[PDB]
């Protein structure tokens, strides 16, 4: 169920938006946020991380990486939409995604009040976290 | 049909967008303000270091008039 | 300076021209009689004018009834070429037999005109593509001159075959004959149909009482409008030239949609305000176009615009990005930039502002895929053939005028989609 | 006419919201430089009591030896 | 050197500052022109010789505003100092505070930035919110945030105006008031209160004109505003310092809520006929109908009150009447403050403007006092705020605004909390 | 700024739309010819001010009177509407069949008058619940522009069916079908009633010979003493939101009694005095409402008051001051201070002062149970529906309004008597 997750996920977040929206409509902030969210024993999600997205193993992470990951999902790895997958959460330099960058990105998506952050770049790592 | 559907779907991205954005604004306030504090706060080290030179001038310029004196 | 010879071409083509005339006239203060009370015109003794002005065709009735309205002082007595037995609504009549001996007339009274100028920079052709004078004889003049002046640029104020009827029953054969002469030697066709222009006549302006002298008048306003940025000063002048490159990125699509502007209501002609961005709403509307293809069916490959009037910089500046800013995606995304825009800094006679949007983009390709369809259903089917094939035509060069503007087509419609 | 509207607002909103989001992560950036700088004026301020105590030392040596 | 900042956020702060500059310049010689024919505190250099006031008029709704600059005083004002908006905050806290502020804070910040830029020394602010209408409540609870969040260590004098006691001009008044209350705790680090009974009453029976009107009202608030800055204004016999107000009138920064009072207030009929001694005065001075807001006074334990002499006032007239109501009984002070009487003596006489009810004489004198008494229009904003509250009325008004419901509830008992410390630091021992 | 738009429906509200445009030209000094000897206004070049005025309706004889009277200039020529069918009372009629091919040429026109502007705080409908076009259409369109304008504030000076009579056989059918569109998308109903009208022409001010033309008049001085305080200056300003936010507790209960002051005799006019003390008898006084409901018979969730003139705001505080004093239990009292006060700072053409009161109170809930209830007679009994079900509705529909609408007044009821 490769690519019906991603599409699963994507449909019920939609639906999750629409009743974010009826709850309205019926009735170093950074930081501070980030050291309270969820510190599960993260080593499965960061051994796996590297071992099926950090090739080279130094702090960084390409869009080279995350398309040859999809065109081994069996997914159509669009030529250069991945880039918008790469981008839509890097915050300090464009074009740099660190392990930090993961930690912040996984974390302020895993534990929030509403979510709806990127909700389509931390879906991979929820199906890589999910197989 | 799909298209009032996609459409109400840019409407909810839009509002997404800007509550990132108000949010993106307000840890930028809290950015200046702990700015401001912790750049005072580093002023408080130039003045201490300054005042501990003059200090440490006066207490060997003591030290040398009473070199001679007690020899 | 930077001239223009107006040859002429069927009893359409006669008639816009002598009302282009007569506006080029009224708006540079020439009466009927040709004085002042040379981009256009000529000096002759005496205080007089003389538009080199060439009007060609195989009837001389019509010949007759531009010289009698009014206005007809203007053109000389040589300049009208005259044709005794009219084509009869045959491209064969109309290109081959009458063709083959009217061309050197109109070669020495064009090289007359043209040694009359020092640089010629363009030319310009009004005809049809269905009356068998007009369409045969204009292309066949189209490639007279592109044969011997390859340096100019070419350009038809064409008319094509009607949607809802043709005008003539051998309209689609006509026409697919004219584009298919047309493609190569003509650099910039304004398409124009008389069913679109009835439309912009009728919606906006009340009239109930139309005539065929009104479209004329319309549509030399308009061709006015395209052109009034060269003989006048300008902040940021142009010409053909860097229209011709702003417009077409390659030398196919370069077939162009005009409209003119302003064109309100009278009764309601006070109640409006009168600005710039009502310019841009009224013409970037869909309804004010002068062909048969609402553009907003298809993609803007790009899109010039040339003001008339003296107002900011601002204006045109906020003016293009604001209309890329909402339909963007109407336009096409793969070029940058893709709305050129110039000034002309002279009001129109008694109003305040004038704008021309001339644009090259892929709508016309249906037109021309209708054309080919009618084209082709008389065609197989074999009706209205012995016109053409009694007089020294055959088929294979219909075959070949269809499969032409059918990859003309096919071109047109993957440029309106290629992106990377 | 409806979808048209729709689809122009929702580019113009899309566009004019993402230019302002890549200011204030400029802006962030900015927290990004002077973190570091002021955390360099704290290395600085940590030349106190270090240098102040070169001089409370050098006191202690030299009023001593003064009394 | 001292120099101080006057925002007048709303439409009450912005006619009572309409009122302050017009009769600022008439005192200080100043015509309406910017052309005079000291006043270092108001008015600055434009480099042609000539004054622009240190002031900002902020409102939402833009009627007076373009009223202001379209009058008669418009060659005061800096055209920087008067930005409008084209909506209003509904009366309503979350329209002000939430939807319509923020795009008019960073602009307010901007000038006030410059502003303070501009001048070298800043000595405290002024913040003149009416806080029944939404901008008023709103908008002037969130500048004064940012004042605080910026600036800090200078004092803030907010001359924030209640909801009235049992009149309004507008029904959703509880809501919007206590919600302001809550910044107006940390950031208006002294606040000196203002109702309107109390100066309806004093100017019917006190001037005997018999329709005090919104004008008239400015104009002697700013009368009673240029007795409290002649001091730093003019030179006197022995002058006060604005920072010894805050070190003197806050016992603790828990009790800074601040009433105040005026005298003379007489027409020139009674002027005439009237011998208005300096003991005299210091009578009315603590008169119980001369107060100026809905304070009184045997209500409150005195815990400071500073008094402000200006004219020609000689200083052992003041040291009597001191004992002299120190003596009887009518008055009380708190026993933890065996002293709360600071007095400061200024030779400068009130100016007078043409055109005023107000008449001119020797000797005048302004009261301000931290008591414990404010705690009832305290408890008189809650009941409203509480009537209104037990029954959902306008609560759909605030959270479709980007406010949530728990505000409402946390700002009465906020300023439950004001009602509670000021009656458990005025007790005995 | 701070604009209107003033959309009609009905002949009802065209005749009450082309009174309330004349009252306000002959205020702001607008002629019928269109100068001055823009919060309505619009600018057109010839120095002429045009009112956005949009008069919709299902028959043109009503927009060919309107036309035809004075000030008839001031409505520019697209405005116009125009049905040719008529709903012929019928709310199927001018709800489904019509409005759904309607909607969007109206779409057109208030997009265009809405861009013509900056900043549209509010809107404006005046329109019938009885005539088939007036309730239908005119609900739509309140449904329409709130479906896509979900941030301005609605507002509907709305006429209801009359007590002793109904003016048309359907009234009460239409009239249920009007407001149960009408609460969830209409933010101010100010409710009027012909009958009432004709009571406060009658008694106190001795007119004998009446016409629509003066209950017009009446009722266009009323609306625009409403919103008088937003174009002037004034001590104490308002607007649409500070009045909806001080008169609406709840967004069910936001249907408002309006009245405006003063009006006595004429032949007496000399005899009175004239002052703020008697403005408050004159309207607190019961019989000086435009509603058949005597708003002391239920109770009062609120109440806002609009001066206009210059004298003092000690009398306003003393105005609602005693007023609350002696009728308090007329009021609710679960409410503190429930009476809003403002100031408009100019007088009335010729006269010295006027006052608005607006009410938001619980006396209209018997006006909505009279009409549920002729509604429910008609309805179980079958009277006049096949002009209703013909024309794709079910009487599901006509159940859903009838329940909604007494849902809305036990609502109404119960806010009356809530204390704590
Ligand atoms: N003392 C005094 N008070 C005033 C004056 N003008 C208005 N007020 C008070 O201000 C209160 C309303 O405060 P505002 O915030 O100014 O009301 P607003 O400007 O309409 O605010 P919005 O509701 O958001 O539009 C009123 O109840 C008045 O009592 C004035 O000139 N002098
Ligand atoms: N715009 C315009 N078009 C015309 C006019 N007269 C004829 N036409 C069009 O021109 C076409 C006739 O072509 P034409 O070459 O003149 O006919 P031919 O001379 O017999 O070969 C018809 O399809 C008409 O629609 C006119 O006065 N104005
Ligand atoms: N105030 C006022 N009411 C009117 C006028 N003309 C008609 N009405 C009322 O409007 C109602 C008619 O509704 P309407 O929608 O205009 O009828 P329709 O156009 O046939 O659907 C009747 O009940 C009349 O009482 C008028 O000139 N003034
Ligand atoms: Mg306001």
């Amino acid at each position: 169920k490769p690519s019906v997750m991603g599409q699963t996920a994507n449909a019920s977040k939609n639906l999750k938006k629409t009743e974010k929206s009826s709850e309205e409509e019926i009735m170093n902030n950074n930081i501070s946020s980030a050291q309270i969210k969820d510190n599960n024993q993260s080593t499965t999600k960061d051994n796996n991380a590297n071992k099926k997205e950090g090739s080279e193993g130094k702090d960084y992470f390409t869009a080279k990486d995350v398309a040859i990951i999809l065109h081994d999902l069996g997914y159509v790895a669009t030529k250069a939409e991945i880039e918008q997958m790469i981008w839509e959460v890097d915050e300090n330099l464009d074009n740099k995604v660190n392990s930090y960058e993961f930690n912040l990105m996984y974390r302020r998506c895993r534990y929030d009040k509403t979510g709806l952050e990127p909700r389509n770049l931390y879906n991979l790592v929820q199906f890589l976290m999910y197989l | 049909d799909k298209v009032m559907i996609k459409f109400n779907e840019a409407q909810s991205i839009r509002k997404t967008y800007e509550q990132i954005v108000k949010r993106l604004k307000e840890e930028r306030v809290g950015y200046d303000n702990q700015l401001a504090a912790i750049e005072r706060s580093l002023k408080g080290k130039e003045h201490d270091f300054e005042e501990l030179l003059l200090l440490a001038h006066d207490a060997t310029h003591a030290k040398e008039l009473a070199a001679a004196e007690l020899k | 300076m930077r001239e223009i010879v107006h040859i002429q071409g069927g009893q359409c083509g006669n008639q816009i021209g002598a009302k282009f005339w007569e506006v080029i006239s009224d708006e540079h203060g020439i009466d009927p009689t040709g004085t002042y009370h040379n981009v256009y015109y000529n000096e002759a003794t005496g205080g007089r004018y003389v538009p080199r002005a060439i009007l060609m065709d195989l009837e001389p009735g019509t010949m007759d009834s531009v010289r009698a309205g009014p206005f007809g002082q203007l053109f000389r007595p040589d300049n009208f070429v005259f044709g005794q037995t009219g084509a009869g609504n045959n491209w064969a009549k109309g290109h081959y037999t009458e063709g083959a001996e009217l061309i050197d007339s109109v070669l020495d009274v064009v090289r007359k005109e043209a040694e009359g100028c020092d640089c010629l920079q363009g030319f310009q052709i009004t005809h049809s593509l269905g009356g068998g004078t007009g369409s045969g004889m204009g292309t066949l003049l189209i490639s007279k001159v592109r044969e011997e002046y390859p340096d100019r640029i070419m350009e038809t104020f064409s008319v094509v075959p009607s949607p809802k009827v043709s005008d003539t029953v051998v309209e689609p054969y006509n026409a697919t004959l004219s584009v298919h002469q047309l493609v190569e030697n003509a650099d910039e066709c304004m398409v124009i149909d008389n069913e679109a222009l009835y439309d912009i006549c009728f919606r906006t302006l009340k009239l109930t009482t139309p005539t065929y002298g009104d479209l004329n008048h319309l549509v030399s306003a308009a061709m006015s409008g395209v052109t009034c940025c060269l003989r006048f000063p300008g902040q940021l002048n142009s010409d053909l030239r860097k229209l011709a490159v702003n417009l077409i990125p390659f030398p196919r699509l370069h077939f162009f949609m005009i409209g003119f502007a302003p064109l309100t209501s009278r009764g309601s002609q006070q109640y409006r305000a009168l600005t710039v961005p009502e310019l841009t709403q009224q013409m970037f509307d869909a309804k004010n176009m002068m062909c048969a293809a609402d553009p907003r069916h298809g993609r803007y490959l790009t899109a010039s615009a040339l003001f008339r009037g003296r107002m900011s910089t601002k204006e045109v500046d906020e003016q293009m990005l604001n209309v890329q800013n909402k339909n963007s995606s109407y336009f096409v995304e793969w070029i940058p930039n893709n709305i050129k825009s110039s000034i002309c800094d002279i009001p129109p006679k008694g109003l305040k502002m004038a704008v021309t949007f001339v644009g090259n983009s892929t709508a016309i390709q249906e037109m021309f895929k209708r054309v080919a369809e009618q084209f082709t259903a008389m065609f197989r089917r074999k009706a209205f053939l012995h016109w053409y094939t009694g007089e020294g035509m055959d088929e294979m060069e219909f075959t070949e005028a269809e499969s032409n503007m059918n990859d003309l087509v096919s071109e047109y419609q993957q440029y309106q989609d290629a992106t990377a | 006419q409806k979808f048209n509207e729709a689809i122009a607002v929702n580019k113009q909103l899309r566009q004019q919201i993402d230019s302002l989001r890549r200011e204030r992560v400029i802006f962030d950036n900015l927290y990004k430089k002077l973190e570091k700088e002021l955390h360099e004026k704290r290395k600085q301020m940590a030349n106190i009591i270090e240098t102040a105590n070169t001089a409370y030392e050098e006191r202690d040596r030299a009023n001593d030896q003064i009394q | 050197m001292r120099e101080v900042i006057s925002i007048h956020v709303g439409q009450g702060g912005i006619q009572v500052g309409n009122a302050c500059w017009e009769l600022f310049c008439l005192e200080h010689g100043i015509q309406p022109d910017g052309q005079m024919p000291a006043f270092n505190t108001f008015f600055s250099e434009t480099g042609a010789g000539k004054h622009v006031p240190r002031a900002v008029f902020l409102d939402l709704e833009p009627t007076v505003i373009d009223e202001v600059r379209t009058g008669t005083y418009r060659q005061l004002f800096h055209p920087e100092q008067l930005i409008s908006g084209k909506e209003d905050a509904a009366n309503n806290f979350a329209r002000g505070h939430y939807t319509i502020g923020k795009e008019i804070v960073d602009l307010c910040l901007d000038r006030i930035r410059k502003l303070a830029d501009n001048c070298t020394g800043l000595q405290g602010f002024l913040v003149f919110n009416s806080v029944g209408g939404g901008t008023g409540s709103g908008l002037g609870s969130l500048l004064l945030e940012r004042l605080s969040v910026d600036y800090g260590k200078k004092s803030k004098l907010g001359f924030t105006i209640y909801p009235s006691p049992q009149v309004s001009t507008a029904v959703v008044e509880p809501y919007n008031s206590i919600l302001s209350t809550h910044s107006l705790l940390e950031h208006t680090d002294v606040a000196v209160m203002l109702d309107n009974e109390a100066i309806y009453d004093i100017c019917r029976r006190n001037l005997d004109i018999e329709r005090p009107t919104y004008t008239n009202l400015n104009r002697l608030i700013a009368q009673v505003i240029s007795s409290l800055t002649a001091s730093l204004r003019f030179d006197g016999a022995l002058n006060v310092d604005i920072t010894e107000f805050q070190t003197n009138l806050v016992p603790y920064p828990r009790i800074h809520f601040m009433l105040s009072s005026y005298a003379p207030i007489i027409s020139a009929e009674k002027a005439y006929h009237e011998q208005l001694s300096v003991a005299e005065i210091t009578n009315s001075a603590f008169e119980p109908a001369n107060m100026m807001a809905k304070c009184d006074p045997r209500h409150g334990k005195y815990m400071a009150c500073s008094m402000m002499y200006r004219g020609d006032v000689v200083p052992k007239d003041v040291n009597a009447s001191i004992a002299t109501i120190k003596t009887k009984r009518t008055i009380q002070f708190v026993d933890w403050c065996p002293t709360g009487f600071k007095v400061g003596i200024n030779y400068q006489p009130p100016t007078v403007v043409p055109g005023g009810d107000l008449a001119k004489v020797m000797r005048a004198v302004c009261m301000i006092s931290n008591s414990t008494a404010i705690a009832e229009v305290f408890s008189r904003l809650d009941h409203k705020f509480d009537l209104m509250y037990a029954k959902r009325a306008f609560v759909h008004w605030y959270v479709g605004e980007g406010m949530e419901e728990g505000e409402f509830s946390e700002a009465r008992e906020d300023l439950a909390a004001l009602e509670k410390d000021y009656e458990e630091v005025g007790i005995e021992t």
